[PDB]
RNA sequence: CGACUCUCGGCAACGGAUAUCUCGGCUCUCGCAUCGAUGAAGAACGUAGCGAAAUGCGAUACCUGGUGUGAAUUGCAGAAUCCGUGAACCAUCGAGUCUUUGAACGCAAGUUGCGCCCGAGGGGCCGAGGGCACGCCUGCCUGGGCGUCACG
RNA sequence: AGGAGGGCGCGGCGGCCGCUGCAAAACCCGGGGCGCGAGCCCGGGCGGAGCGGCCGUCGGUGCAGAUCUUGGUGGUAGUAGCAAAUAUUCAAAUGAGAACUUUGAAGGCCGAAGAGGAGAAAGGUUCCAUGUGAACGGCACUUGCACAUGGGUAAGCCGAUCCUAAGGGACGGGGUAACCCCGGCAGAUAGCGCACGCGCCCCGAAAGGGAAUCGGGUUAAGAUUUCCCGAGCC
RNA sequence: ACAGGCGAGAGACCGAUAGCGAACAAGUACCGCGAGGGAAAGAUGAAAAGGACUUUGAAAAGAGAGUCAAAAGUGCUUGA
RNA sequence: CCUGCGACGGACCGGGCCCAAGUCCCCUGGAAAGGGGCGCCUGGGAGGGUGAGAGCCCCGUCCGGCCCGGACCCUGUCG
RNA sequence: GCGACCCCAGGUCAGGCGGGACUACCCGCUGAGUUUAAGCAUAUAAAUAAGCGGAGGAGAAGAAACUUACAAGGAUUCCCC
């Protein structure tokens, strides 16, 4: 066996798709995610993996309230009146 | 020379910012001289390229001939005039496109907000 | 259409375009499926039409909500901001200081002088 | 399997969706790079683990 | 080490490669404090640009014992000789200094 | 004379070097200071007449609104608009919308699973819509203990 | 081994002197020469837009090796090989093309703890229809588990869902710099019936426990109890 | 002070095996149960003018022909 | 001996509009942006685009002018 | 029994505050070894990497229970020495 032959079982799953991050990380016995630690109130991150912080961080996503913040910050958040009409 | 701070001098970033160019910025880009007439008449040099303007072509193999706008394709930088065209091996007609630094504006088609440009250049280029 | 229009219009006449172009989005989908050619671009046409009437309607709802709320203001209505601009001391409390501090200011401020 | 979860069922209803041909009047665009999907997947190869 | 040299002494046993500081924002560096100047100088304009006035001390230590140079501020002692309040001093350009004394 | 092997040249192959480029990279300098329980970053699913991705957006879904400019967008087709409150895969932003989630907050979770409360609008029934986590602060209401007392 | 001098070549920067659509760079050539040599100069061709020489100065500046890196290509070589699971044959049809597709006939095998009929995991459209450029199906194909375009999964009774198992999480409290580690350590236990009365959290099984369905029919593809007919049940 | 964010400018820097891993739908395709690992891939032409039509062939294609200054004939500049 | 309110500008930041001169003649080329001849601008010969090395074809660049909007401190004359 | 207070309990009570994200710079804790010493244990690597937290446009520090020995200087920060 302890090859071909012990492959085959391949049967059980160890992790599931996670609900927090998407990957199929979430090891099902333990109830956490191995990628994002998703129970844990802070998301899993390391600085001994810069090449995994890179991968997901603010930008690799969409922002969807960011992106719009510098252009209210140009106008002062006026968030009042509006352009005279025409 | 140049002396702004606030304005570039790199290859790199004005070909970025010619090819990147918003379609209300390409009109300005697409511009074409007047006419000597015209020049006289209005005191201005250049004008942005419309639809349904006369135009002739002054370079190029069609250099002489004349029409009117049917097209201004700013994505491809070329306007299209009319019966300036090209068969193709099947024998179907096609449109030249030409780009506007190679044409003269002959007739202009004033709407109202021409003529209020018109007057603007003109002051500068008569003061 | 004509948003200008739009604005004319009560509540009872806006609430009843928007149940026109409703309708006449269904009959749309339901000929999306079947066959046309030129009712398609409807399609676009009307469904704008739809977002531009919810517009309107929503824009009079929130200016009238304003105008009937100049004591508290309901948390929609608020000013918002960064939540560390509304964290922000007022300029009175900024600019509020103590009596020690009030009376040297009276008493001796930087003056305005001059070297010969 | 037959038992599903209604999780996993949305999700490969969209992988399902995205394993097309790209429409041909795509490649006739002005400034067009695209040639193939570079994203098609067999089921016999190439299993999405989930 | 092979021949008649010095004793070689290089601080260069740490990750000192992390630590380089370069000078390329020296001319920039100039620019920026000559605008806070003049900037500075437009927001009080008729007081001279210099600062307060400054008093004349010794230098500390047998070194520099004949030197003079600016103190920090007068003394106490020395703006009652001339008049001056204390609290007036500041307000029209006189430095304070309550710390020094006069021997 | 022929075949085979080796070799020299011409033409044709194979392959992608060289050359010329470059909306990319790298380095330096400058300015500015703005994420989130008013729900962020991140994740999912949707969304176009023809779209898979990238880009955009959120059941108002490659967009609504305001302002500016001033006649396009285009790969194909149909619509709208032009001396105009007016085209645009245009710019910009003050008005809006903003699905399921996530610090994530009724309880959970390989489940679109299991509860409770209010409630427009049409006794009871059906409701659209919305609430119900934890810690803490100020005030408030209802309380507990001969803990310290006072008078009955 | 080693040192040194003088030269040759590559790429920039500051200068000087030039070339080129009457054809620059690169590349090719049994073309002609110069130099001991590194190299250089010219000719013919291709190619179609840039390049050179001299002085100074600078540098990621010269390859045959490193079981060197990446990419490409040979001989080996039309070679080694395509040999388990008994087996095919005839006629016809279709088609450009049939040892391999379809129909009929014949001869055989699996032999019911099967090469039959259905499920749990796992997969995810492979299911059905129609069509076919190439690729793929290590021979072939008209053919498909390939490719393209469409279609297809219907429940009060089947399951999940409900309960608890081994076990897991967890309020308060305890520890801990914090992340986090501890559930019996008892803490006014956060409520239940009819003012009165009582009072010893959740998750975890589509094989455990468990409200209630049967027969007949129907599709290209569903329904081994979901649709239709009839008859019941909770 | 400032290898992050938003916005600018510059360079005796690199030039597609170089320069960031990524000049391109690049943290992508794909691999691993997982923590993680991680590419290759730029260039027709001034303009598609992207090769009508005849003929052979089941087709793919060929042979003529047409466009272009040029076949430069859709991984198409040059092409060791 | 010493001890609030306003009006009108400045300075700071942002945005917009306008702002010189050949497409004259000949040759070669598919195309002139090349060569030759005759001219013009320049406080603009930075850069980029356009069918080949383009100051004068186009966008820009120089020197300026005009208009719009913030910031509520800091400061210059008035009441 | 009426009361005053103290300590405490329960509230979907009225109004509010907190948790997470980001890494260049900054503040706090925790903390190696490879390596050098031509061996190696103190030493070095290093009060560094990794690990756990907290902010801002800067942060931190800051107005002497400081230096000195001089004819004395006079908060903090940064540069040169
Ligand atoms: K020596
Ligand atoms: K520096
Ligand atoms: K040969
Ligand atoms: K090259
Ligand atoms: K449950
Ligand atoms: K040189
Ligand atoms: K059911
Ligand atoms: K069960
Ligand atoms: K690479
Ligand atoms: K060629
Ligand atoms: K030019
Ligand atoms: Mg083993
Ligand atoms: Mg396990
Ligand atoms: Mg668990
Ligand atoms: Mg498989
Ligand atoms: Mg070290
Ligand atoms: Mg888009
Ligand atoms: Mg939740
Ligand atoms: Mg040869
Ligand atoms: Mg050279
Ligand atoms: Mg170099
Ligand atoms: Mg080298
Ligand atoms: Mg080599
Ligand atoms: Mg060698
Ligand atoms: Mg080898
Ligand atoms: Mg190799
Ligand atoms: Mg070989
Ligand atoms: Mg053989
Ligand atoms: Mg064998
Ligand atoms: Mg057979
Ligand atoms: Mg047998
Ligand atoms: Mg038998
Ligand atoms: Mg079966
Ligand atoms: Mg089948
Ligand atoms: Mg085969
Ligand atoms: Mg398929
Ligand atoms: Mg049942
Ligand atoms: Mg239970
Ligand atoms: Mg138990
Ligand atoms: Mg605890
Ligand atoms: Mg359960
Ligand atoms: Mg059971
Ligand atoms: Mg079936
Ligand atoms: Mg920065
Ligand atoms: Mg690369
Ligand atoms: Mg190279
Ligand atoms: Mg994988
Ligand atoms: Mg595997
Ligand atoms: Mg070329
Ligand atoms: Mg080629
Ligand atoms: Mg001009
Ligand atoms: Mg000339
Ligand atoms: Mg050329
Ligand atoms: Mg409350
Ligand atoms: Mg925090
Ligand atoms: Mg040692
Ligand atoms: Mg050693
Ligand atoms: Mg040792
Ligand atoms: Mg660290
Ligand atoms: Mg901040
Ligand atoms: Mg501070
Ligand atoms: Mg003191
Ligand atoms: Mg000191
Ligand atoms: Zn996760």
């Amino acid at each position: 066996t302890k090859g071909t032959g012990s492959f085959g079982k391949r049967r059980n799953k160890t992790h599931t798709l996670c609900i927090r991050c998407g990957r199929r990380s979430f090891h099902l016995q333990k109830s956490t995610c191995s990628s994002c630690g998703y129970p844990a109130a802070r998301i899993r991150k390391y600085n001994w993996s810069v090449k995994a912080i890179r991968r997901k961080t603010t930008g690799t996503g969409r922002m969807r309230y960011m992106r719009h913040v510098p252009r209210r910050f140009k106008s002062n958040f006026r968030e009042g009146t509006e352009a005279a009409p025409r | 020379m140049k002396r702004n701070p606030r304005v570039t001098s790199s290859r790199r970033k004005c070909r970025k910012a010619h090819f990147t160019a918003p379609s209300s910025v390409r009109r300005v880009l697409m511009s074409a001289a007047l006419s000597s007439e015209l020049r006289h008449k209005y005191n201005v040099r250049s004008i942005p390229i419309r639809k349904d303007d006369e135009v002739q072509v002054v370079r190029g193999t069609y250099k002489g001939r004349e029409g009117k706008v049917v097209q201004v394709y700013r994505r491809r930088w070329v306007i299209h005039v009319e019966r300036i065209t090209r068969e193709k091996v099947n024998g179907s007609t096609v449109n030249v496109g030409i780009h506007p630094s190679k044409v003269i504006v002959t007739k202009l088609k004033l709407d109202k907000d021409r003529k209020a440009l018109l007057d603007r250049k003109a002051r500068g280029r008569a003061a | 259409v004509k948003a200008g229009e739009l604005w004319n219009k009560s509540k009872d006449d806006l609430t009843k375009q928007l149940a026109e172009l409703k309708t006449e989005l269904g009959q749309l989908r339901i000929q999306k499926v079947a066959s046309s050619g030129s009712k398609l671009n409807r399609i676009h046409d009307i469904r704008k039409s739809i977002a531009r009437v919810l517009t309107v309607i929503n824009a009079k709802q929130r200016a009238q909500l304003r105008l009937f709320y100049k004591k508290y203001a309901p948390l929609d209505l608020r000013a918002k901001q960064t939540r560390a601009i509304r964290r922000r001391l007022s300029p009175d409390e900024k600019s509020r200081v103590l009596e020690k501090t009030k009376k040297r200011t009276v008493h001796f401020p930087q003056r305005k002088f001059a070297i010969k | 399997p037959s038992h599903k979860t209604f999780r996993i069922k949305q999700k490969l209803a969209k992988k399902q969706r995205q394993n097309r041909p790209i429409p041909y009047w795509i490649r006739m665009r002005t400034d067009n790079t695209i040639r193939y999907n570079a994203k098609r997947r067999h089921w016999r190869r190439t299993k999405l683990g989930f | 080490v092979k021949h008649n040299n010095v004793i070689p002494n290089g601080h260069f046993k740490k990750h000192w490669q992390n630590y380089v500081k370069t000078w390329f924002n020296q001319p920039a560096r100039k620019q920026r404090r000559r605008i806070a100047r003049q900037k500075n100088a437009v927001k009080i304009f008729p007081r001279p640009t210099s600062g307060p006035l400054r008093p004349i001390v010794q230098c500390q230590t047998r070194k520099y014992n004949m030197k003079a140079r600016a103190g920090r501020g007068f003394t106490l002692e020395e703006l009652k000789s001339a008049g001056i309040p204390k609290k007036l001093a500041p307000t029209i350009g006189i430095s304070v200094d309550h710390r020094r004394k006069n021997r």
